[PDB]
């Protein structure tokens, strides 16, 4: 239970949190890239 | 009195057995339920982040349409 099931579940929780953090970071990278594209779109108005 | 004192010890040990087994099973079930709830919450957060990305794309499209129509 402790060294097994409970520890395995805790490790799975940590891995799921890490995967969620990676996905959130990728989504925020896309967000920042789109924002930079829009800022450049201001320059492309000229 | 020695016999009954150690019999009370035995009864306490059996009650502790039942309590320990119940607590261990409850801990395992609670950890599993917490994992499932965290999975659901993170899926919802991912969906909300995708919706936010869609909202930003919609904002960009609306701004482009407004500028081009002007």
């Amino acid at each position: 239970l402790i060294s097994g099931k409970i520890n395995k579940l805790n490790d799975e929780i940590k891995q799921l949190q890490k995967d969620f953090e990676v996905e959130v970071k990728e989504i925020e990278i896309e967000y920042s890239l789109l924002s930079g594209h829009i800022n450049k779109y201001m320059n492309e108005m000229l | 009195i020695e016999i009954e004192k150690m019999e009370k010890k035995i009864n306490d040990s059996n009650l502790l057995m039942k309590t320990k087994i119940s607590d261990a099973e409850e801990l395992v079930t609670s950890t599993e339920l917490k994992l499932e709830e965290l999975k659901v919450d993170l899926n919802r957060k991912r969906y909300k982040l995708h919706q936010q990305v869609i909202h930003v794309i919609d904002i960009t499209s609306k701004f482009k349409i407004n500028i081009q129509s002007s």
